[PDB]
């Protein structure tokens, strides 16, 4: 990066993700001025942010373990999936942490 | 005897009367009405938290009736465990059973009620080094551990071991509560007096089984295949027993002919130790098998 | 703390003569535990409900019934003019149940094809009653509903407990880009008036479209008993009407003469559009401290006033609910009873 900031004067960064605000200056090296963060002023809910930590047979859950199987994680990933698949209207999607897992995961999930 | 009366305890804690009993002033505005000393809980329609109370009523006790109008309530001493092994706050849940039930609390109920939130499906079993110690992750384990003749006396000082955890576990305690608490290593001689002591003294532990921790057995040969048959009442009552992390020991009335066994398999290869299958008799092993 | 309709603002124009096509939903999806029974008795219970309700209020128009089982759209009560057919199908497919996966496509279609015989001055619908989560097409969707915006079918349909997006789209496009008609429910009360409100005739703003005067004549019943027969269904019925035109014996009906097919009615019929053309302004609630009326019902004599300064009681409200063009009182029972069934406003018919 060194030779942009060297280089152009007046710079921006943004992304609807940024945080936190002051990783950015410590990692790159650089100079701000307004490090300012965004409110959702709505006057609804509008989304539902969730963190499912446990499932039916109330377990800590994650793919922290291994990249493998433990049928009771599987088993239980899988009905959260089906009953989330049921209850959504047309559209949905996942994000699996890397791809080896998705491939092992899918794999017997069709097991 | 090694076991406790108050397991069977249940049909009992039905009986009042209407000079010394008062009228309750949550009759007036009561949306159910909980009979304490009949044990009845008459939750009529007027209860807009009628699911929520019948879920409290059906983990302490035993729903008689289930009327279209009102219900009923049974007491059950193996229901008092299962709502006290329940989880839900014994001062919270008396006091939302007092405001939805019109009748007012009976003294007699209400302290059975909170001995059965805490002692009851309650009782605190340390463990250090993966095994079974006297302690308990809530204070009063700990001092029911110390001042345990099993517990305490036959407990060694030592806090925890690995080696003494893995094969001692005052006998191996795989039947004790929660481990990786404050608690000290026990012996491997006598869980029949520790058990003795806790059904005599009225101990109810929320006992675990550490399968991984029975260093002692080396695991069976045995296929850990649950391609048997599931069934709704079936994997509930795994989930109940079960527990938390390791399995345990524990009673379970099922419909016999069922699949009743199937949860037993599932269990005995869950815990991958060594298991044995008893029904009723040699012939009835066989077709059961078969 | 009030809530009500703010204004009416298409009291000029609705579809008097309908066609509507209620189309139910039969289909695995219906059968999960959500409402009381199920899902599918429910519906079919309301369902019937609203086709007396419906065929009461409109009785000049037809409806036909249309499932979707197994990916199927089989019509299971021709489009007719006669409550009871539909009521009895209704019946039978109560005590039948669902399968397979619903084919919105193949309803749709369907239902363009039904209706084509329609003519012009009458004004088609349909109604669907989506109860899943997903459609099975043998076909592009967005050809027949392009089709359908070309023939002139508005639809609405009610949603359970979701919102589909193809639907949203769907209403959205027929209806003249004016989306509202998407409503979907969230409690089975919400249900019932959901139906209620589909029942009335439909307005948004009418493009200015081709206005057509229609031909018809009224019977006069018949006198002799004995003599019994029928020229619409060959049977001996104890007596009739008599088609002013085609003369010949029709049983008791709004329906089409069966001779010279023309449309047949009393007057009654054309009262009830009367009623829904040109209904009344909203009766305003009285100001609480600012009415100084007087202190009874008008159309009623209810003695539900007020309190005179009570603390919170009295600081609550005045009902004295009062229609605005007569300016008299009347209680909130009788306001409600006067919105809702008979529409002639007692002071403002007197003066
Ligand atoms: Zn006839
Ligand atoms: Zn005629
Ligand atoms: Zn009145
Ligand atoms: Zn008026």
């Amino acid at each position: 990066i060194k030779p942009v900031f060297e280089r152009f004067s007046s710079v921006i960064i943004t992304s609807g993700t940024i945080s936190p605000l002051d990783m950015y200056p410590r990692m790159l090296n650089f100079k701000t001025v307004l490090q300012k963060s965004y409110a959702m002023t709505l006057a609804k809910k509008s989304f539902l942010p969730m963190i499912i930590t446990k499932g039916s047979d109330q377990v800590a859950i994650s793919s922290r373990f291994e990249i493998r199987n433990d049928p009771s994680i599987v088993r239980n990933y899988g009905s959260m999936l089906v009953e989330f698949a049921k209850i959504t209207p047309d559209g949905m999607v996942v994000f699996f942490p890397s791809y080896l897992y998705m491939e092992s995961i899918v794999s017997m999930w069709q097991t | 005897p090694a076991d406790f009366v108050p397991d069977s305890v249940s049909g009992m804690f039905r009986s009042h009367d209407f000079s010394y009993l008062r009228l309750r002033p949550d009759h007036a505005s009561r949306p159910l009405w909980i009979s304490p000393s009949d044990g009845r809980i008459i939750l009529e329609s007027f209860s807009p938290l009628a699911e929520q109370a019948q879920d409290f009523l059906v983990t302490i006790a035993e729903p008689i009736s289930r009327p279209s109008h009102i219900h009923e309530y049974k007491i059950t001493a193996y229901s008092l465990y299962a709502a006290v092994s329940v989880g839900l706050e014994t001062d919270d849940i008396i006091s939302v059973l007092d405001r939805l039930s019109k009748v007012p609390v009976a003294e007699s109920i209400i302290n059975f009620i909170k001995g059965a939130t805490i002692s009851y499906g309650k009782v605190k079993l340390v463990i250090k080094h993966n095994r079974y110690f006297v302690e308990t992750t809530q204070a009063d384990i700990l001092q029911m551990l110390l001042n345990d003749s099993v517990i305490g006396p036959l407990r060694i000082d030592s806090d925890h071991q690995v080696q003494p955890p893995e094969d001692v576990l005052e006998r191996e305690e795989e039947d004790d509560d929660i481990d990786a608490v404050h608690s000290f290593e026990i012996a491997n001689e006598s869980v029949e007096v520790v058990k003795k002591r806790c059904q005599e003294i009225d101990y109810p532990v929320l006992e675990e089984y550490d399968f991984r921790n029975d260093h002692r057995n080396p695991d069976l040969d045995i296929d850990l295949k649950p391609s048997t048959q599931i069934r709704p009442y079936q994997e509930k009552s795994l989930s109940k027993m079960f527990g938390n992390g390791r399995a345990r020991s524990g009673i379970i009335v099922l419909p016999c002919g069922a699949g009743k066994t199937l949860v037993g398999i599932t269990a005995a290869c869950t815990i991958k130790k060594s298991v044995i299958v008893l029904c009723t008799s040699s012939v009835s092993v066989m077709q059961w098998r078969q | 703390k009030k809530r009500t309709a703010k204004k009416n603002i298409t009291p000029y124009q609705r579809g008097i003569i309908r066609s509507l096509i209620l189309t139910l939903d039969c289909s695995e999806a219906m059968l999960e535990k959500d409402l009381r029974p199920n899902r599918h008795a429910m519906i079919i219970q309301y369902a019937i409900d609203f086709v007396h309700e419906f065929f009461d209020q409109n009785p000049i128009s037809q409806m036909g019934i249309i499932i979707m089982r197994n990916g199927l759209a089989q019509l299971v009560s021709q489009v007719s003019g006669n409550p009871q057919d539909h009521i009895d199908a209704l019946k039978s497919i109560r005590k039948q149940e669902p399968k397979g996966n619903p084919s919105l496509q193949n309803a749709l279609e369907m239902a363009r094809g039904l209706l084509l015989p329609v003519p012009a001055h009458c004004t088609r619908e349909v109604l669907i009653v989506f109860g899943s989560l997903s459609t099975t097409d043998p076909g592009d969707i967005h050809q027949t509903i392009d089709s359908l915006v070309s023939e002139k079918i508005r639809v609405k349909v009610l949603g359970l407990s979701a919102q589909v997006a193809i639907c949203k789209e769907l209403c959205k496009a027929t209806n003249y880009g004016d989306e509202s008609f998407y409503k979907i429910l969230l409690d089975e009360t919400h249900l019932k008036e959901l139906f209620n409100e589909a029942v009335t005739p439909l307005p948004v703003n009418k493009i200015n479209k081709g206005f057509t005067l229609v031909k018809m004549g009224f019977p006069t019943r018949i006198f002799e008993d004995t003599p019994t027969f029928c020229s619409c269904h060959s049977k001996l019925v104890y007596g009739g009407y008599f088609c002013p035109n085609c003369h010949s014996k029709v049983c008791s009906l709004p329906t089409v003469c069966p001779c010279c097919d023309l449309m047949l009615i009393l007057s009654t019929h054309l009262a009830r559009s009367y009623h829904h053309l040109m209904p009344l302004k909203t009766f305003a609630e009285v100001p609480t401290t600012e009415k100084f009326r007087s202190e009874d019902c008008f159309s009623c004599q209810s003695r539900f006033p007020i309190l005179k300064n009570h603390k919170n009681g009295k600081l609550l409200t005045s009902s004295r609910y009062r229609c605005e063009d007569c300016k008299q009182e009347f209680c909130v029972d009788c306001d409600v009873f006067i919105h809702e069934i008979l529409h002639n406003c007692p002071g403002c018919e007197s003066k």
